[PDB]
């Protein structure tokens, strides 16, 4: 086993970790469209409730038993060892748009390297339809099929999404994103290339550059003509729609796939954690920076909505209609292509989104390696660098499909699909085993001769009753509630919603397959393969 | 209904210089590119350059680089092009050729009369 | 910049039949999904006339007889059927984002 090394490595990863691209552009828009300041309680209940417990129990399992994800059931729970193939296989769907998303990110980082942006003006072979939308105009020309030239820049030249018509036509592979996504995975293939290590040192600066850069936008932001428009309209406190429980659905998903419980990240790195570490500590304290920046993340995003509201003469709720990748590279883009300082900002902001991505697929790509790893040790002599090679290949192969012309259509469906029931029944079973199988007593017994001091009765009651009981409801929410997905100018088909529930379904059918196949692989009656199959083995 | 009128023909003299302009009309002046061609009496056509009076981007094909200078003016929608060092083979007929959106491939659909610098 | 070929450059052909006319880029002129090259037409005394944009789709004001295709370094020009009202010259112009240069013309008779 490696030691972490310095106490600032693992407090870093984590934070790069759960500090991810999500944060920036989807908190801000559901905290718009719940309530506004008056969605901040109700995030931060969600939060104390099954966020900050999953979290500390996660950090816990991995500080405690050293192992990855496929190792920690051999033993707490050896019928529940199927959640190492789950994490692998959504870890895998994640990356697949995680990457492709660095790639277009990249790709805009490489065209905003000359002095003028390019999607400014609408004089380009892009550029070509409707561009009465523009900036520092007095004449009012709004049309209902009007658009911007950042949005035809990122749909047509970044995309080039007007050469496919759906998920149904699927043809042709930029080269150009091809070539992004491959220079990226390079850089990713070195930054895990040795061990844990080299990944702490890559995360030292790449988890360093977004806070200074989000201080550099606030800064810049703040002293913007009409930002105050929305930062009142970001915390206006309507509390006549928090009677609803999709506010409570939004805050609770968010938080979740914010923080990041049950995704095999946090055990792989808490594995190389010493056994006389605090990893109470170290879990309020990236929660804690995790939230504040969201937080902050927000409240640059509304400054820029406010500023282009006001430059536009246009009411809030509207300039920032479509969710999203796309709300970024547009709203922002033209934000920053009306700032003066353009090139410098645009290449700020692009190098923050590039930090942030790397941040996370380097945490769940070494999460992935450690949990494989740790389950065939015979594997761990001369072959740590083939299968970093393997897995990044696999990544490729798998982001090649979203890749092409269309493949945004792909992006946005395995970002509503993969994100879903998948990784919350994965937590949902994890959490009940630690709490029923392995029980909640021996699980405190462990965290106190691991720190020093048992948790207190807050944590111990809610990771049997809340928690569980949490993630119950979210499961439930989503499952008799099919997302109505849409992409610029697009409608999902009625097969989008079958295939995404195949490909989630696909992630979870491991965890009863091999719960049929350790019933069947071990003799005797009913009753003794289920006592057989809780009772851990012997070291 | 989009009608480019251009101005009259004139005269070329050694080492002077013209300015012809191109009024269009019917149309975004400042969303389309207006661009600028040569035809010599029994040869084909030739390039001279375009300009977006959206920002006032010009460019240029070939000789016409230092030699052609492309002016918009949003105002009252005329481009205009400043001519110098006239010899005897800038004696020819400069249309003015509107060019459509990219979807269209920058077609120069609408023309104009054409000035016969004789 | 992108310089074209036309071939051939003259042609002379009777009414009705099919006019082909050929344009070999050097480079390519796709990049977007749609092809950057245009097809023009003038008349002794008139001003050129678009027929034919990106190669596939046609003008406004023109007639279903000029018929275009190609993709990629090689596109067609077809007309037929043709009249005495379609003896001009035409021309193959690129719109590429380096230069957009003319091609050679085609004088076609009869
Ligand atoms: C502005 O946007 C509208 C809507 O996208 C464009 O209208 C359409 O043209 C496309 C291509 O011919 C058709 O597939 C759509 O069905 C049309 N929309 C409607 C509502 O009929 C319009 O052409 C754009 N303006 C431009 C390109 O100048
Ligand atoms: C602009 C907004 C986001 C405010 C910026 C917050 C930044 C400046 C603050 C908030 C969280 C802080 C980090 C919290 C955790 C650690 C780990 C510790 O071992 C070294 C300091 C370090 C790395 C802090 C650096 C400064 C920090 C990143
Ligand atoms: N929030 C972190 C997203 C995430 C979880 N697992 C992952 C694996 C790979 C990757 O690129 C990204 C991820
Ligand atoms: N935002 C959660 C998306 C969602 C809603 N219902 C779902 C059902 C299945 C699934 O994979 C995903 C979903
Ligand atoms: C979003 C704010 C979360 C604060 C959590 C504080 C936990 C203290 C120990 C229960
Ligand atoms: C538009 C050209 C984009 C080129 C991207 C190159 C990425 C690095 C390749 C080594
Ligand atoms: C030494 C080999 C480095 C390979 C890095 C990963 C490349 C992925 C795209 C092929
Ligand atoms: C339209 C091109 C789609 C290419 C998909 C490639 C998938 C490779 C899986 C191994
Ligand atoms: C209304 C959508 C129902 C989708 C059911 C998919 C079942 C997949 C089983 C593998
Ligand atoms: C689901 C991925 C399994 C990888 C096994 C590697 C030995
Ligand atoms: C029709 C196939 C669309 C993409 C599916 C990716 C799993
Ligand atoms: C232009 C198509 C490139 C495909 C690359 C696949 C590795
Ligand atoms: C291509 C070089 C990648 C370096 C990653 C950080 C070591
Ligand atoms: C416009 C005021 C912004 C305050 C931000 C505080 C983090
Ligand atoms: C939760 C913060 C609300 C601020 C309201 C300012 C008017
Ligand atoms: C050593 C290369 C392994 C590639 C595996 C692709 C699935
Ligand atoms: C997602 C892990 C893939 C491992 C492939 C090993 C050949
Ligand atoms: C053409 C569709 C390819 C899907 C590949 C999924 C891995
Ligand atoms: C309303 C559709 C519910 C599907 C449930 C699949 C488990
Ligand atoms: C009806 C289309 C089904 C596509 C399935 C892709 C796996
Ligand atoms: C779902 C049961 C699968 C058994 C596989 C045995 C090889
Ligand atoms: C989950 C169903 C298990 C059946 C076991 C039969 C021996
Ligand atoms: C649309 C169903 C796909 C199953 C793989
Ligand atoms: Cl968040
Ligand atoms: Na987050
Ligand atoms: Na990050």
């Amino acid at each position: 086993r490696e030691t972490w090394g310095k106490k600032v490595d693992f407090l870093l990863s984590v934070i790069g970790y759960a500090v991810d691209l999500g944060n920036v552009w989807r908190f801000p828009y559901i905290c718009y469209q719940n309530g506004g300041g008056a969605f901040l309680l109700p995030y931060t209940i969600m939060a104390i409730f099954g966020g900050i417990p999953l979290f500390y129990m996660e950090l816990a399992l991995g500080q405690y038993h050293r192992n990855g994800c496929i190792s920690i059931w051999r033993k707490i729970c050896p019928i529940f060892k199927g959640i190492g193939y789950a994490i692998c296989i959504i870890a895998f769907y994640i990356a697949s748009y995680y990457n492709t998303i660095m790639a277009w990110a990249l790709y805009y980082l490489i065209s905003s390297f000359t002095d003028q942006l390019p999607w400014t003006s609408c004089k380009n072979s892009w550029n070509t339809g409707n561009c009465t939308n523009y900036f520092s105009e007095d004449n009012i020309t709004w049309t209902l099929h009007s658009t911007s030239p950042a949005e035809e820049f990122y749909t047509r030249h970044v995309l080039q999404i007007h050469r496919s018509k759906g998920l149904q036509d699927l043809g042709g592979i930029s080269w150009q994103l091809a070539l992004c996504i491959m220079l990226i995975f390079t850089v990713i293939y070195f930054s895990i290339w040795k061990g844990v290590k080299t990944s702490g040192k890559v995360v030292w600066v790449t988890a360093t550059f977004p806070y200074i850069i989000l201080s550099v936008l606030l800064v810049r932001g703040a002293t913007l003509p009409g930002a105050w428009r929305g930062v009142l309209f970001y915390l206006k406190p309507n509390w006549q729609k928090l009677l609803e429980t999709g506010v409570w659905i939004d805050a609770a998903a968010q938080i979740f796939f914010s923080l990041g419980p049950g995704f095999g990240v946090l055990l792989a790195f808490a594995s190389y954690n010493k056994f006389n570490n605090n990893c109470y500590q170290d879990a309020l304290v990236t929660s804690v920076v995790n939230c504040m920046t969201s937080f902050v993340s927000g409240f640059v995003i509304f400054t820029v909505l406010g500023y282009m509201a006001e430059m536009r003469n246009e009411d809030v709720s509207e300039v920032a209609k479509d969710a999203g990748p796309s709300l970024l590279f547009i709203t922002y883009a033209e934000a920053i292509a009306n700032m003066p300082a353009s090139t410098f900002f645009a290449i700020i902001f692009f190098l923050m989104l590039i930090t942030l991505g790397l941040d996370s697929t380097f945490a769940g790509l070494e999460g992935v390696i450690t949990a494989v790893l740790d389950e065939f040790p015979h594997v761990w002599a001369k072959r740590r660098e083939r299968f970093v090679l393997a897995v990044v290949i696999t990544c490729f192969f798998g982001s090649l499909v979203t890749l092409t012309f269309g493949g945004a259509y792909v992006v946005k469906l395995l970002e509503e699909y993969a994100t879903g029931p998948a990784v919350l029944t994965v937590a949902l079973i994890e959490a009940v085993a630690v709490s029923w199988f392995y029980g909640i007593t021996q699980f405190c017994r462990d965290v106190k001769e691991m720190l020093g001091f048992s948790p207190g009765w807050f944590w111990r009651i809610c990771w049997v009753a809340i928690s569980p009981l949490f993630l119950l409801f979210i499961i439930c929410s989503f499952l008799m509630s099919p997302p109505q997905l849409r992409l610029f100018q697009y409608n999902y088909p009625y097969w989008s919603i079958i295939l995404g529930y195949c490909i989630g379904t696909s992630s979870f059918i491991c965890i009863p397959t091999y719960i049929a196949y350790r019933l069947i692989i071990t003799p005797g009656t009913f009753k003794e393969r289920i006592i057989k199959s809780i009772t851990p083995e012997t070291p | 209904q989009v009608q480019l009128q251009q101005s009259g023909p004139e005269l070329v003299k050694l080492g002077a210089s013209v300015r012809i302009s191109c009024k269009a009309s019917g149309y975004r002046f400042s969303y389309s590119w207006m661009n600028w061609v040569k035809q010599r009496p029994g040869k084909g056509l030739e390039w001279i350059g375009r300009i977006y009076p959206g920002d006032g981007d010009t460019k240029y094909s070939g000789k016409f680089k230092g030699k052609a200078t492309l002016t918009a003016d949003k105002s009252s929608s005329t481009v205009y092009m400043q001519l110098s060092s006239l010899t005897s083979e800038d004696s020819a007929v400069y249309f003015c050729a509107r060019s459509a959106y990219g979807s269209e491939g920058f077609a120069m659909d609408y023309w104009g009369q054409g000035t016969s610098v004789t | 910049d992108i310089v074209l070929t036309q071939s051939p450059a003259s042609l002379a052909v009777s009414l009705g039949q099919r006019a082909t006319i050929s344009c070999r880029a050097s480079e390519s002129v796709d990049n977007y999904g749609i092809s950057f090259l245009n097809w023009f037409q003038q008349k002794p005394g008139q001003p050129p006339k678009l027929l034919i944009y990106a190669a596939s789709n046609q003008g406004s004001g023109v007639p279903a007889r000029f018929s275009g295709s190609g993709s990629g370094t090689y596109f067609s020009l077809n007309i037929h059927p043709m009249e005495e009202d379609d003896t001009a010259v035409y021309f193959c112009q690129q719109t590429k984002g380096v230069s957009w240069t003319f091609g050679g013309g085609t004088k076609v008779e009869i």
